[PDB]
């Protein structure tokens, strides 16, 4: 199944305050009006990186796995909310081929009416997470509006990734492209609007 | 201000000094351009306390003492135009000094006509200055005095339209606003080029000096020096060409100052459309504004006409003006305004018999 | 001025000789509060310890390695380091660090070095010739030695071949020491491969036990999870300073500011990429950055054939940052401000000019536009000239340049 | 090493020729003005205010100078004014007369 | 039209963009120059038959 993404999936591309100003930048962004994948879990490719979003006011979804094999022969990220906060590990997990939760290791770390949206990307040796939480009024598709995702963590783990899967009602998955974006920064340095330059001739 | 880089920049020699010499040549010329437009008047002429300019009302273009001391229309014009080693120098003349020159030029023009350009200012009544500006366009001065209230009301009304034209929109000042925009765009482009790598490992100069040791860092820094020096030569070449465009405009503005403020131009469409009467300078940021007052003829009638009229065998031609028939009578009028005079030996001069002239007509010439 | 013009005589004018630039009063360094100090206590202060035939390795990662905690510990019976001097260790960064640990007699501590030979070196723990890292040891006769002898500690007595660098082999398999085939059981010249130091409190300094640690370093494609601890200085506001915040090196004046960065934002940038604010990493205030004050320095001079007096304009500078006078063009120094106004001799800017005048000095004045005149206007007065002068005006115009042609080959390649 | 000298010397020469092209256009604008002052001021009598020097233009004379031209502009300047009462017209036998 | 060369050329920043801007400014001015000469007449006057 699939859905229109509308203007969703922008995030703060660097830790720099800019205000009252328009910034033009090239980075891995979800394209505007992209025809993203939709789910109620399969193993999925990771490509350049992922935008992941869910209708989470329910605690059905618990976590994610990222790697190449996702099994024993090499290290893979496991991310799980322990119902208090996020736990992260990178072990050579031999864990189940159909993992579920009730409705060596080189690194470890510890942190419907709502949508929770996340971006996962890997650059040169760091794994980066950005996220946002919002109210919504629609069950079927993504909420048609604009709000940027803020960084959570920037993890020095050095791992190679090509696939991922969810651990666990609607949620959505879409892939970042190396797009050029124009970003509208307000007086308090929030991104309040954006233009995907490649979208159409007026956006160019 | 990296000392490691400065020791490498010295190997390029005189390139840095001739960029400062070129920009200094441009910067001094901007004061020469401003001087030669406005400083055409030798004395700061100032207006009398009385304002009996024959019914003409200059209050929107003369200084406002309650305001800098700009006029009303100069205040509209000044409202509608709107550190990596870079600096901006002040002009030699402040906007308060430029407004004293436009005030002096305007006060001379109003109280003394063309005369203050040619020598000492000679006072003349404004309705008599306008009569000599009407004779300058070939319209006989009685056409002013017989219509002075109408001409004063048309001028006062037309200055009123300038306030509305400049109050309701900024879009008339596009020539001055674009000079501000081109300079801001050029300086932002010169600073944005500091972020570029030019193929070096990083564009941050202290970052190179952290990542690499002396011989490798020197090869990476020489790319930044080459790229940034090529980016200054690109900017200074662009400003040298843009300064030649502004100097050509400043020489034109200095010429409109001389020929139309200090005089009355006979040159067609040089100082506004219509036959030129006078113009008034008003200052604006980075420029000058001329309000060109002109006579435009407005309500034509068709008449039958003849090159000459034949009297007692003699062909008579008009001294000034042209023959016209209203339908059954014949008259001589001045060319640029319908004022029919009876045809006489005062109005006309003889040259030979009828038969030489193609299209001559048989009509009576009166001898007083 | 003579040097900037590359000539000995200077004619009257204003010459930009140089650039003024306020120097940094001091250099400042700022980093986050020093945290996650590496777990060296689990290897240097723990109660338990390993037998050398089966040594314990602690992997060290994601932490700040203050090696000075180790090398300043004067309780230690030995410190050595290879490829690095101790004072340099706290500057370095590594992907991983490994701390390898065991108990041995004092006389075998000298075997713990790159490329050396002996029972421990060849058959318990081997170091390569190009080992980069440190060897540290302390006497442990208080913990590892006991009345009647502590026979719990063991070393490998026998092996078929030498260990490779960092090879680990804990095997207890019975060793053929001669012609005897072992057939899976002990006998004459078929022996247990390990032996004990048996540490007794009566042992001398070379037979007593020592706890030993060997630190090994590596750098890889995965980022440096270990570094030595970052230093920091106090923070100085309102003065011109050189600064570093984490890695953001620069020079400027620092002040508190009305900017409200989002919680994750560390730096602020102006329209043309130039950094103009930062968050302090130890108390999260937002500081404005502005450049340390600078400007073109211009020498106003009469002709040197007339006088050697000069005045100096610090363009755009305010005099408190350098007779003295603050013009709108900048701080003017060595010129008398005058209350009169005159024709402009040497231009300065913003309506100011300067001249050499009366016993003589450089004066500076607001320039005069011309003599004020009231035209005698009234609605029935005219002035008519009764006489004239023929005037002859000289006007000069340039018409042509000196014609030049360059041989581009001979100029570039003579 | 020679490619560094060729690059620097070629860019040094391009900088000179670029400034000479711009400076030649500045002198051409002055040569076209001087050609116009000769046609209008010398070969004629210009009525263009302050074109041929200050005052009312009578005539001018060219003199050569190295790399240029010098014009001696002869002009009439009015010099000893007196104040008079004035009127735009005068009323005779009920009719207005104008000068 | 090389992909590998274009990604090197981007590291020179605004040089290529301001060359396109400069030639576009010259191109638009040729239409201005041609209007300033001929378009001085307000109406398309025609001669009599
Ligand atoms: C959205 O994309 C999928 C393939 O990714 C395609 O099957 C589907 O028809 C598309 N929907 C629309 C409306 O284009
Ligand atoms: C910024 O934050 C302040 C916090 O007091 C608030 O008053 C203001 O409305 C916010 N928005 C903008 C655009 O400044
Ligand atoms: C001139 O016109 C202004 C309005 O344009 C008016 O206020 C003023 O009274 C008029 N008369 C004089 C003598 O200023
Ligand atoms: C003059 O006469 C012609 C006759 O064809 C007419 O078209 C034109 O409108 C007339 N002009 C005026 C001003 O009456
Ligand atoms: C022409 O002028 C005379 C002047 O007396 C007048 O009587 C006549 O009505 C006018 N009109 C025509 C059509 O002749
Ligand atoms: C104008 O042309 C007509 C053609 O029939 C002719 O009769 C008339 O004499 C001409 N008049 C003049 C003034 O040329
Ligand atoms: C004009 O007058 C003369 C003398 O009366 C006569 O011969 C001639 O035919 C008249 N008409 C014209 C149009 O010349
Ligand atoms: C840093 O440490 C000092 C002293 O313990 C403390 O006052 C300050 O609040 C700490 N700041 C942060 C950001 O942890
Ligand atoms: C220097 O001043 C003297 C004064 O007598 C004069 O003769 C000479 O020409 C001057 N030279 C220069 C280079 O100004
Ligand atoms: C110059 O600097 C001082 C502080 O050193 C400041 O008070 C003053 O306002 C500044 N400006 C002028 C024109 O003095
Ligand atoms: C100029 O005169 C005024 C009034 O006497 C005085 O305030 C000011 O300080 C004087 N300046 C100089 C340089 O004499
Ligand atoms: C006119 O001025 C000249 C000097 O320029 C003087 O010699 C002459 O006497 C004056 N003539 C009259 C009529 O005033
Ligand atoms: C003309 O009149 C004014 C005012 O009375 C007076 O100042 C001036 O001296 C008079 N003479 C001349 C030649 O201007």
């Amino acid at each position: 199944a699939y859905t229109n993404s509308f203007t969703r999936g922008v995030y703060y591309p660097d830790k720099v305050f800019r205000s009252s100003v328009l910034h033009s930048t090239q980075d891995l962004f979800l394209p505007f009006f992209s025809n993203v994948t939709w789910f109620h879990n399969p193993v999925l490719p990771f490509n350049d990186g992922v935008y992941f979003a869910s209708t989470e006011k329910s605690n059905i979804i618990r976590g994610w796995i990222f790697g190449t094999t996702l099994d024993s022969k090499t290290q893979s990220l496991l991310i799980v909310n322990n119902a208090t906060n996020v736990v992260i590990k990178v072990c050579e997990f031999q864990f189940c081929n159909d993992p579920f939760l009730g409705v060596n290791c080189t690194f470890e770390y510890v942190s419907f009416k709502n949508l929770r949206e996340f971006v996962f990307k890997n650059i040169d040796g760091y794994f980066k997470i950005y996220s946002k939480h919002t109210p919504i009024n629609l069950v079927r598709g993504l909420p048609q509006g604009f709000s940027a995702l803020e960084p959570l963590v920037d993890l020095p783990i050095g791992i190679n990734i090509t696939r991922f899967q969810t651990l666990l009602a609607a949620y959505y998955v879409g892939y970042l492209q190396p797009r050029t974006f124009l970003l509208k920064y307000n007086e308090n340095g929030t991104i309040t609007d954006a233009v995907d330059c490649a979208l159409d001739p007026l956006s160019e | 201000d990296s000392t490691e880089c400065s020791n490498l920049l010295l190997q390029y020699g005189s390139f840095c000094t001739q960029l400062n010499r070129a920009l200094t040549g441009i910067a001094v010329e901007q004061d020469k351009n401003t001087q030669e437009v406005f400083a055409q008047v030798k004395q700061i002429y100032k207006t009398p306390p009385i304002k009996d300019f024959g019914g003409f009302n200059f209050s929107q273009i003369l200084p406002d003492p309650s305001k800098s001391k700009r006029s009303f229309i100069e205040d509209l014009l000044f409202n509608k135009v709107t550190f990596n080693g870079l600096t901006v120098l002040p002009p030699l003349l402040t906007d308060e000094m430029i407004a004293q020159y436009t005030s002096a030029l305007l006060a001379g023009t109003i109280t003394s006509g063309w005369t203050f350009g040619a020598g000492a200012a000679l006072q003349i009544p404004f309705a008599m200055q306008m009569a000599y500006r009407f004779n300058g366009i070939g319209v006989t001065q009685n056409v002013l005095y017989e219509n002075q209230k109408l001409i004063a009301n048309q001028f006062n009304s037309a200055i009123g339209k300038i306030q509305d034209s400049l109050s309701s929109t900024a879009s008339a000042l596009g020539k001055l606003q674009d000079v501000v925009n081109q300079n801001a765009q050029a300086l932002n482009t010169l600073v944005k080029q500091l972020s570029s790598n030019f193929g070096a490992i990083s564009s941050v100069l202290n970052d190179i000096l952290s990542r690499l040791d002396k011989v490798e860092a020197e090869v990476q820094i020489d790319r930044l020096i080459t790229g940034r020096l090529q980016s200054l030569q690109t900017y200074v070449t662009q400003q040298l060409i843009r300064a030649a465009e502004i100097r050509a405009s400043a020489n034109l503005a200095a010429t409109k100052m001389s020929e139309c403020v200090l005089g009355q131009s006979k040159r067609v469409d040089f100082c506004g459309k219509g036959y030129h009467l006078m113009s008034f300078p008003q200052s604006a940021p980075h420029g000058v504004v001329f309000l060109h007052v002109t006579y435009v003829p407005a309500q034509e009638k068709n008449f039958t006409t003849a090159p000459a009229i034949c009297h007692d065998g003699k062909a008579h031609f008009p001294r000034e003006g042209v023959f016209v028939s209203n339908g059954t009578h014949w008259f001589v009028t001045q060319r640029n305004f319908y004022e029919p005079q009876i045809i006489t030996t005062d109005n006309t001069f003889v040259s030979g018999n009828c038969d030489v002239v193609i299209g001559i007509v048989n009509n009576t010439v009166y001898d007083p | 001025t003579k040097c900037t013009l590359k000539s000995f005589t200077v004619e009257k004018g204003i010459y930009q000789t140089s650039n003024f630039r306020v120097q940094p009063t001091e250099s400042i360094v700022r980093f986050p509060n020093i945290t996650n100090l590496c777990p060296f206590g689990e290897v240097f202060n723990a109660t338990r310890f390993a037998s050398v035939y089966a040594w314990n390795r602690k992997r060290i990662s994601n932490c700040v390695a203050d090696y000075s905690v180790l090398y300043n510990s004067a309780s230690f019976s030995t410190f050595k380091c290879y490829g690095v001097s101790p004072t340099k260790l706290n500057d370095l960064c590594f992907t991983n660090v490994y701390a390898d640990s065991f108990v041995i007699r004092g006389d075998e501590v000298r075997q713990i070095a790159p490329g050396q030979t002996g029972n421990i070196a060849d058959y318990n723990y081997k170091l390569p010739d190009d080992f980069t890292g440190c060897v540290i040891a302390w006497n442990s006769n208080n913990l590892d030695s006991k009345v009647g002898g502590n026979y719990n500690y063991l070393y490998r007595l026998f092996r078929k071949s030498n260990l490779k660098p960092f090879e680990r082999d804990i095997s207890t398999e019975i060793y053929q020491a001669g012609s005897t085939p072992c057939n899976g059981v002990k006998g004459f010249n078929c022996y247990f491969p390990l032996q004990s130091y048996g540490f007794q409190p009566t042992y001398g300094v070379g037979y007593q036990p020592y706890r030993v640690v060997v630190l090994s370093f590596e750098l890889l494609h995965a980022p440096a999870t270990v570094c030595g601890p970052k230093k920091s200085t106090n923070l100085v506001k309102n003065k011109c300073v050189n600064f570093n915040f984490n890695g953001l090196t620069g020079t400027g004046v620092l002040t508190e500011s009305n900017k409200k960065f989002l919680p994750f934002q560390q730096f602020g940038r102006d329209i043309a990429d130039t950094t103009d604010a930062v968050r302090d990493p130890q108390t999260l205030e937002i500081l404005d950055i502005t450049p340390c004050s600078f400007g073109g320095v211009s020498v106003i001079t009469p002709g040197t054939n007339t006088s050697n007096q000069v005045a100096v304009l610090y363009q755009g500078v305010n005099c408190t940052e350098v007779n003295v006078f603050q013009t709108r063009a900048g701080c003017l120094i060595g010129a008398e401000h005058v209350n009169n106004s005159y024709e402009c001799d040497i231009p300065i800017g913003a309506g100011i000019c300067a001249s050499y005048q009366t016993s003589q000095s450089i004066i500076a004045y607001t320039m005069s536009l011309g003599v004020e005149n009231s035209v005698a206007y009234s609605n029935n007065s005219i002035a008519i000239p009764t006489n004239f002068t023929i005037s002859v005006t000289t006007e000069i115009l340039p018409v042509s340049m000196t014609k030049t042609s360059v041989d581009c080959t001979m100029y570039i390649c003579g």
